[PDB]
C-alpha cells in the first residue's frame, strides 16, 4: 500500500488524538455558550486612534487602552443602523460566537459593552493588514506561501466543524496576518450553528458553492469548497471563477468546469478537482473520510500539522511591522466622530448584547 | 490571457457580500 507499517502507526494515532482534541475542544466552547460574558469595559477607557476599515457595519478603529497602553481594534455599529439593515440577528450573533471560541487563527474579543447609540466589540489588534492586499501586491503567492495558508484555514474549519458552526464568509479580504504571519479570522456575522441543513443565501459571488446560487438546503460542505476558491486564488492570483457581473459567474461555477494555470502543480490541480467538486456525494471533506481525505492529500505531504498549530512553523512572509499602533498595512479613511444620543436607542432589540 | 480577463472583469477590488 501507500505506507508502511510505521507510517500508518504513526496517522493513525495522530487521527485518534485529533478526535480527543475536539471533544475537550467541544465541551469547553457549550460551557462558554450556554454562559457569555458581557459589559466588560467602558468607552472611556479607550483614545481612539484611527480608522482601519468601514462597511455598511459601521466601522473598526485602532484605540489604545489607557490603563494598559495596549492597542485594540475597536468595531463599533450603530443600533439603528443595524436595525434599519435588518441585522439584528447577524449582530448579536456574531458577539456570541465571538466570545465563545478559542483558536489560535480566531481573533479574540477582549471586551464589549453599548452605549445610547452603539455596539462595541473591542478586538486584538492584527497589525499585518489583510492577506487580499499582500495577494494583489505581490501577485500571487507559491505554492509553499499558499499551503502555509491554506493549512490554517483546514485546521480553523476542522475546529469550528466540530462544533457544528459553519463559517460561509471566506475570502482574502476577510483573512488577517499577525505579526508573525500567521492568519487570523474576524468575521462571524454569517456564521451559523447548523447540524445538518440550512438555506439562506449568503456570501460573496465568486466563492458560492454551486448548491446556495441553486438554491438548495445545504451543509458545512460549501466552506470546503470555498477553501477550494481561496486555495486557487492565492496561487494564481485570480479566482476560478469570474465575470463582469454576478449571473456569469454564478453559470461558470455550476458549470463543472475549471482551468488552471500552467504552472500549477500537478498535485494542486488533483486537490482543487476534488474540491472544486459539484457533485456533493464526489466533494472532498464531505465524505465518509471526512477532513482526513484534504490533510492526507499529496499537495499536504510536506505539511506538520501538529506544528502550524503550535505556530512552530517559520512563516514565509512576516509583514512590515514599526511598533505597537503600526497602521501602515491598512487603508487610509476619512475619520467621522462617534456621537451618543442622549435618548437611548433600540434598546429591546439589543437587550442580549 | 487570462490574467488579462482578470482585469477586465472590474472585479479586481474588494468584493461586497451580496446582502450588501
Ligand atoms: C477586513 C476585516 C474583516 N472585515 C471587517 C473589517 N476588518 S478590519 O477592520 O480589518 C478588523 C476587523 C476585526 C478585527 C480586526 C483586528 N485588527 C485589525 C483589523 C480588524
Amino acid at each position: 500500500g501507500h505506507m508502511g507499517n510505521a507510517a500508518a502507526a504513526k496517522k493513525g494515532s495522530e487521527q485518534e488524538s485529533v478526535k480527543e482534541f475536539l471533544a475537550k475542544a467541544k465541551e469547553e466552547f457549550l460551557k462558554k455558550w450556554e454562559s457569555p460574558s458581557q459589559n466588560t469595559a467602558q468607552l472611556d477607557h479607550f483614545d481612539r486612534i484611527k480608522t482601519l476599515g468601514t462597511g455598511s457595519f459601521g466601522r473598526v478603529m485602532l484605540v489604545k487602552h489607557k490603563e494598559t497602553g495596549n492597542h485594540y481594534a475597536m468595531k463599533i455599529l450603530d443600533k439603528q443602523k443595524v436595525v434599519k439593515l435588518k441585522q439584528i440577528e447577524h449582530t448579536l450573533n456574531e458577539k456570541r460566537i465571538l466570545q465563545a471560541v478559542n483558536f489560535p487563527f480566531l481573533v479574540k474579543l477582549e471586551f464589549s459593552f453599548k452605549d445610547n447609540s452603539n455596539l462595541y466589540m473591542v478586538m486584538e489588534y492584527v497589525p499585518g493588514g489583510e492577506m487580499f492586499s499582500h495577494l494583489r501586491r505581490i501577485g500571487r503567492f507559491s505554492e509553499p506561501h499558499a499551503r502555509f495558508y491554506a493549512a490554517q484555514i483546514v485546521l480553523t474549519f476542522e475546529y469550528l466543524h466540530s462544533l457544528d458552526l459553519i463559517y460561509r464568509d471566506l475570502k482574502p479580504e476577510n483573512l488577517l496576518i499577525d505579526q508573525q504571519g500567521y492568519i487570523q479570522v474576524t468575521d462571524f456575522g454569517f456564521a451559523k450553528r447548523v447540524k445538518g441543513r440550512t438555506w439562506t443565501l449568503c456570501g460573496t459571488p465568486e466563492y458560492l458553492a454551486p448548491e446556495i446560487i441553486l438554491s438548495k438546503g445545504y451543509n458545512k460542505a460549501v466552506d470546503w469548497w470555498a477553501l477550494g476558491v481561496l486555495i486557487y486564488e492565492m496561487a494564481a492570483g485570480y479566482p476560478p471563477f469570474f465575470a463582469d457581473q454576478p449571473i456569469q459567474i454564478y453559470e461558470k461555477i455550476v458549470s463543472g468546469k475549471v482551468r488552471f494555470p500552467s504552472h500549477f502543480s500537478s498535485d494542486l490541480k488533483d486537490l482543487l478537482r476534488n474540491l472544486l467538486q459539484v457533485d456533493l456525494t464526489k466533494r472532498f471533506g464531505n465524505l465518509k473520510n471526512g477532513v482526513n481525505d484534504i490533510k492526507n492529500h499529496k499537495w499536504f505531504a510536506t505539511t506538520d500539522w501538529i506544528a502550524i498549530y503550535q505556530r512552530k512553523v517559520e512563516a514565509p512572509f512576516i509583514p512590515k511591522f514599526k511598533g505597537p499602533g503600526d497602521t501602515s498595512n491598512f487603508d487610509d479613511y476619512e475619520e467621522e466622530e462617534i456621537r451618543v444620543s442622549i435618548n437611548e436607542k433600540c434598546g429591546k432589540e439589543f437587550t442580549e448584547f | 490571457t487570462t490574467y488579462a480577463d482578470f482585469i477586465a472583469s472590474g472585479r479586481t477590488g474588494r468584493r461586497n457580500a451580496i446582502h450588501d
